[PDB]
């Protein structure tokens, strides 16, 4: 406890699992014909039919999330033990341009290890088109141990995930005004989530990605570079790659910001060496977006007067307070969207999937003209 | 048939000869097999018409069903 808002019933219960259709009042009926198992898939995870209690449907869907983060996160240890284990991703750290990326090897059964081709290196396995190998190379990965360390860590936070939805549901669930504390929540996501994570992300490159990517760009072998904590550990070897670490983090807070235009560049175009974008630019757009999420956290108010409340903005904007050409939406204007977006999840997961789709769009769009990681523009695949 | 010859192993197919339809194709002369059926057999109670001997057609049906060139009976 530390918000007093918890205190869910849903006792953890095992008979509740031989009765199918338990959700729905008709699919717990008795079957009778054949459409009642193609109807018990067909609105399985479909809550708001199941109850009436928005309080309660909030929570079933807060659970779901953290269940989901947990899937996610397996499918991410898999991935890493993938590239830990039956891959060559030393192979293709040795050379990455003559080597094809492969993670998946087949088992020799019938006619069937003939989809084992050569892929450089006399590795003998699938080539693999996602792209892993290019990223694990951009953010500071040399050796596959480091990758094993790294699907071990995300089969941890699956179990992990795993054991918050169940705590947040079956032992303390949140009431519904914590739910629709979408100030606090836009507030936390824009700084704590998006600022803060790629703040550490830029941290990551500024001391682990830039140093190693450096010295593969400069041309020494994958297990002649440093471990990435010796760059983080001794100063001088970290100095020897840039003369603006000599002065540590001294002229930042005194404003003499143009000492650290070394790893800190705004160049803007495509390493020669690699083909992917310049990884010191990379890291200063981590910073300067690390800069403006923050920045942008601190704007609804929460529990302290300052801020502003999305209910007033909504509320104004409307005739005759708008713009004269746009004053066509009348004098009621955006008056009922607040209780709209903040009581309807299907209302917000509309919006939250438009952008999602047109984000992932956008990724797309922007990965191919500007290649972000090493040696991934000239892989076609 | 697919999943062998893209595994590389077009020797493992399941190839069933159609062999009612190759005798049926023997039973009108077609030497094509070796089939020695009713046409194909040239002393044959068919082939001969044994009271009668007035199958004018036999001769010139058999030059054209092993012609290999035509598409009558086609192999
Ligand atoms: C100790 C383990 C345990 C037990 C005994 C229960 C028991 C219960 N839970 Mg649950 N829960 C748990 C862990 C557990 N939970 C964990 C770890 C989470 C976080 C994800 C949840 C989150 C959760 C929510 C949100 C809800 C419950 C509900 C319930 C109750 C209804 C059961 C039911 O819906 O039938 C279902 C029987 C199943 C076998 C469900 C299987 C689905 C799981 C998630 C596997 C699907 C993932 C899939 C494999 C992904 C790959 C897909 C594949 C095709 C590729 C029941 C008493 C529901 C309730 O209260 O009903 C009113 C409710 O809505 N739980
Ligand atoms: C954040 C993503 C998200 C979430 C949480 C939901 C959630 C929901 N959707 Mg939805 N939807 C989404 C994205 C999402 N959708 C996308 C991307 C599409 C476009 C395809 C749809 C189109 C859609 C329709 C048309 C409907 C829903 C419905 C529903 C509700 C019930 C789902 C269900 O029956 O159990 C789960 C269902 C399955 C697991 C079916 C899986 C079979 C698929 C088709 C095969 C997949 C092939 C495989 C990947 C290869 C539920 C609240 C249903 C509803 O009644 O809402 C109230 C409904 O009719 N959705
Ligand atoms: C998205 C998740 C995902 C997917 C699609 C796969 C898929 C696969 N795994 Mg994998 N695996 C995963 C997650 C996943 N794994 C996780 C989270 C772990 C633990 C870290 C493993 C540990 C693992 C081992 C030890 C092996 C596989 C193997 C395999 C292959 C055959 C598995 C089988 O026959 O049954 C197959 C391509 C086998 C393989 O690749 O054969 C050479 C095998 O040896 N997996
Ligand atoms: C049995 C057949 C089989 C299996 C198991 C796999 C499995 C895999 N392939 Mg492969 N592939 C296959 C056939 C198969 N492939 C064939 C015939 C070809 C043509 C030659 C390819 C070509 C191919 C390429 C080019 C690539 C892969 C890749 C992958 C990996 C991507 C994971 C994924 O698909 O997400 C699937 C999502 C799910 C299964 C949803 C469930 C996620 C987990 C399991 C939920 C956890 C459940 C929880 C524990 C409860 C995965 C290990 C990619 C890779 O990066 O390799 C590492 C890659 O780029 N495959
Ligand atoms: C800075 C604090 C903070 C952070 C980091 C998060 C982070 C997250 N929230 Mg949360 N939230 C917060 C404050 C915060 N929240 C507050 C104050 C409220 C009340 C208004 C909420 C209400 C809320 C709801 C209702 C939901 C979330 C959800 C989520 C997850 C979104 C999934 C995603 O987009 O990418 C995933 C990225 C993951 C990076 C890695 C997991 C990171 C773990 C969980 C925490 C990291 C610890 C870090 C060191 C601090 C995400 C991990 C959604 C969810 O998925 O539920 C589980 C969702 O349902 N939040
Ligand atoms: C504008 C935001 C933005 C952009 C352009 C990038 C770009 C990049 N990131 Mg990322 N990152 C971000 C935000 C962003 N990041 C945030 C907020 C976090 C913390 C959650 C991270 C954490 C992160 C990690 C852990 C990693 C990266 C990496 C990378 C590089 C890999 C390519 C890629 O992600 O696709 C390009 C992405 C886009 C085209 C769109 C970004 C989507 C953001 C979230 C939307 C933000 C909305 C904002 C208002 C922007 C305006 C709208 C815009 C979509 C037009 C690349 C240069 C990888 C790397 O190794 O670096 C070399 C890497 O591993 N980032
Ligand atoms: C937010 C994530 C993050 C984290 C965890 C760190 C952590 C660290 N940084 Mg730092 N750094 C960051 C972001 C981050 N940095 C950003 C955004 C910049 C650009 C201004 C820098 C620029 C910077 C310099 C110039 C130096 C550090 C140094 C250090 C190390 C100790 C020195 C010190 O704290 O003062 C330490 C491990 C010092 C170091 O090199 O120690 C190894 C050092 O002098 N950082
Ligand atoms: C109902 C199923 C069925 C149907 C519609 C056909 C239809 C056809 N078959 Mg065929 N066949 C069948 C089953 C069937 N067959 C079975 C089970 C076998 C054993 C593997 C064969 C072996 C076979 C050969 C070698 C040939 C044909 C051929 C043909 C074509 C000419 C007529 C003929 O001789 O067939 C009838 C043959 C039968 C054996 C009748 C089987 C019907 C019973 C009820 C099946 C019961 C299964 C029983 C336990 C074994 C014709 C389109 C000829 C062809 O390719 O044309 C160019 C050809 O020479 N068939
Ligand atoms: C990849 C991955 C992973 C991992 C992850 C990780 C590794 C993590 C992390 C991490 C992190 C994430 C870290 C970080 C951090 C940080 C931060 C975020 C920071 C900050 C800060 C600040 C903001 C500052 C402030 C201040 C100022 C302003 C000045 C004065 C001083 C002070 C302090 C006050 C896993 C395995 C899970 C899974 C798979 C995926
Ligand atoms: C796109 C996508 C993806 C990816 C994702 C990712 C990769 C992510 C994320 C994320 C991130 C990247 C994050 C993050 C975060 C971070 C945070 C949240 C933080 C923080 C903070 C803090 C809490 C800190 C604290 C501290 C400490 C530690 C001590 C000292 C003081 C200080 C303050 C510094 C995938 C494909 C999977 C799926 C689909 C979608
Ligand atoms: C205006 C009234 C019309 C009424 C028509 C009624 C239909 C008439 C049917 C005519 C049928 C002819 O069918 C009969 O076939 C026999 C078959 O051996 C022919 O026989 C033929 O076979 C021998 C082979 O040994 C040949 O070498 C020869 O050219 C010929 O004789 C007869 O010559 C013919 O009489």
């Amino acid at each position: 406890a530390s918000a007093a808002t918890e205190q869910s019933p849903i006792p953890t219960s095992f008979e509740r699992w031989a009765k199918p259709g338990h959700f729905d009042r008709t699919l717990a009926r008795g079957p009778k014909t054949t459409t009642w198992i193609w109807n018990l898939h067909a609105d399985a995870h479909d809550f708001d039919s199941h109850t009436n209690d928005l309080q309660d449907i909030s929570r079933k869907i807060f659970s779901a999330h953290f269940g989901h983060l947990a899937v996610v996160f397996v499918w991410l240890s898999g991935m890493y033990f993938h590239g830990a284990r039956f891959s060559n991703f030393s192979s293709w750290m040795a050379d990455p341009t003559h080597i094809r990326p492969s993670a998946q090897v087949v088992w020799p059964l019938v006619g069937q290890d003939i989809l084992n081709g050569d892929m450089g290196g006399g590795f003998r396995g699938i080539q693999i088109t996602s792209g892993l190998f290019q990223m694990w190379r951009g953010e500071g990965f040399t050796n596959e141990f480091q990758l094993y360390c790294t699907a071990i860590g995300a089969l941890v936070m699956a179990g992990l995930m795993i054991f918050a939805g169940w705590f947040h549901y079956h032992v303390r669930s949140p009431k519904l005004e914590w739910f629709q504390n979408v100030q606090s929540m836009l507030n936390h996501h824009l700084a704590g989530l998006l600022g803060l994570g790629s703040l550490g992300w830029a941290g990551h490159l500024i001391h682990v990605a830039l140093p190693t990517n450096k010295l593969l760009d400069a041309g020494v072998a994958p297990q002649d570079i440093p471990l990435p904590h010796e760059f983080v550990l001794d100063k001088a070897l970290m100095a020897e790659l840039y003369p603006s670490f000599a002065q540590g983090i001294r002229p930042f807070f005194t404003l003499n910001w143009a000492t650290y235009s070394d790893f800190l560049t705004f160049n803007g175009g495509l390493n020669p060496v690699t083909g992917g974008l310049w990884m010191t630019d990379i890291a200063h757009h981590h910073v300067a977006i690390a800069v403006l999420f923050i920045f942008a956290g601190h704007m609804y108010r929460t529990n302290w007067g300052i801020g502003h409340s999305i209910r007033t903005m909504l509320e104004d904007a409307r005739h005759p307070k708008m713009l004269p050409f746009l004053s066509f939406i009348g004098p009621v204007g955006h008056r009922g969207l607040f209780e709209v977006l903040t009581t309807s999840w299907h209302a917000q997961l509309s919006i939250n999937l438009a952008m999602m789709g047109s984000l992932s769009i956008i990724v797309a769009q922007h990965m191919y003209s500007m290649p972000p990681y090493p040696y991934l523009a000239t892989d076609y695949g | 048939n697919d999943c062998e010859v893209a595994f590389g192993s077009p020797d493992k197919q399941i190839l069933v000869e159609p062999v009612f339809a190759q005798w049926i194709q023997a039973v009108h002369g077609k030497a094509l097999y070796g089939i020695s059926s009713l046409l194909s057999n040239p002393d044959s109670i068919a082939s001969t018409a044994w009271p009668n001997h007035a199958n004018v057609w036999l001769p010139g049906w058999l030059e054209a069903i092993n012609n290999g060139t035509n598409s009558l009976f086609l192999a």
